[PDB]
């Protein structure tokens, strides 16, 4: 669900020894559990819990064990501001040059776009694993780069198609591309409220 | 004897290993306690102990009619003197919330014990270093304060230990060190 998510962390305190010699009985809390401040500001704690259980070892001994889990979720004031904006100004105005009956420079912008998500698609991988499957912004850069090769298509033809003469052809398949971008996206956002809001 | 419109405490005095030896007996006035002991052994280590669980508290030794700041001290010691310097500033880490100085620290404190004459070493002052500081207090069992940078993170590289002790009882300790520590009032707005 990244950047969506919400993950939890935990702290494991094991006994040495078995449980015939030592074990763990209580649980006290001389000192609350989660300071005011502790810095990290892209991480926030809602809750806490502590408990008390008995794991197995070798073939015939069992030592104590303490756990400790945090749960935290991720702030979006980074994330809204670096990728959101710039990519959401870049695709707005990628349609809106399609009033202008200037055929080719309809390529000319297309074909740029095509090299600037290369870009922002090496940026987010960045700071993430060499996953093994697919997060929600992989999947809305996956749409995105497939959509823009398509346009392009269309322009190459719409400039050869427009040679012949049959410009009612061209200008009446421009208006087509006027619908089917700025609803596609639309499409693709109720596909993601559901599964996860 | 209460400054004013406080209620009397509880008062007692035991023995510095636990064992009480004498207890306070108000008087109808109420506004003052009293408690008397005469020591008859060959060491008398006392406690006072006063229970509340501002006030103003009277002690005192051989003072018949001490009603109506003496020569001397009438307490022990336990009081440490501290102070820290800044050498250097190593450096800032802003993204994620710390930074690192170079110092030096100074503790100092008076203990009875300890002491010794100058016929022992022929010497003035003694001298401890490293780790052999570990190796001297605990076979006399007296207790040494034990310090801690609270918000500190990871390591600390101190490169010198040294304590000095004076026969009277005065002990300096001195360390110098390269710590790094948490900054949690960053604003960035």
């Amino acid at each position: 669900a990244y950047p969506f998510d919400r993950q939890k962390f935990s702290i494991k305190v094991d006994l040495a020894v078995p449980t015939n010699m030592f074990i763990f009985n209580e649980i006290e809390r001389f000192q609350q559990v989660v300071g005011d401040q502790l810095g990290e500001e892209e991480w926030v704690v809602t809750s806490y819990s502590q408990e008390i259980t008995e794991v197995p070892f070798e073939r015939g001994s069992t030592n104590s064990r303490f756990t400790t889990t945090l749960l935290v979720k991720r702030n979006l004031e980074y994330y809204i501001l670096r990728i959101f904006v710039p990519l959401f100004l870049i695709i707005s105005v990628s349609w809106v040059i399609f009033f202008l009956k200037d055929y080719g420079r309809q390529l000319e912008v297309a074909s740029g776009n095509l090299l600037v998500f290369v870009a922002f698609n090496f940026t987010i991988s960045g700071d993430l694993p060499r996953l093994g499957y697919l997060t929600v912004l992989d999947r809305f850069m996956i749409v995105s780069f497939c959509l823009t090769a398509i346009v392009v298509l269309i322009s190459v033809c719409q400039k050869r198609l427009g040679a012949v003469g049959k410009q009612a052809v061209a200008a009446q398949i421009d208006t087509w591309v006027l619908v089917i971008y700025p609803l596609v996206y639309s499409l693709y956002i109720i596909w993601v409220y559901l599964r996860f809001f | 004897e209460p400054i004013g419109e406080a209620p009397l405490p509880r008062l007692r005095l035991t023995d510095s290993g636990g064992k009480p030896l004498a207890f306070g007996l108000i008087d109808q006035p109420g506004e003052s306690v009293e408690l008397n002991y005469t020591c008859d052994q060959d060491i008398c280590e006392l406690v006072v102990h006063v229970d509340g669980t501002v006030y103003r508290l009277l002690v005192g030794i051989n003072a018949p009619n001490l009603r109506e700041v003496g020569s001397s001290v009438f307490l022990e010691s336990d009081l440490v003197t501290v102070g820290l310097a800044v050498d250097q500033i190593v450096g800032v880490d802003q993204r994620s919330e710390n930074f690192s100085v170079v110092g030096t620290l100074k503790l100092s404190w008076h203990d009875p014990k300890l002491g010794f004459s100058p016929d022992q070493c022929g010497c003035t002052v003694k001298s401890f270093e490293d780790a052999s500081i570990r190796a001297v207090a605990g076979e006399i069992n007296l207790p040494l304060p034990s310090f801690s940078f609270y918000n500190q993170q990871g390591n600390r590289w101190s490169q010198n230990q040294v304590i000095f002790v004076t026969p009277d009882g005065r002990a300096s300790y001195f360390e110098r060190f390269t710590v790094t520590l948490q900054a949690p009032d960053f604003d960035f707005l």
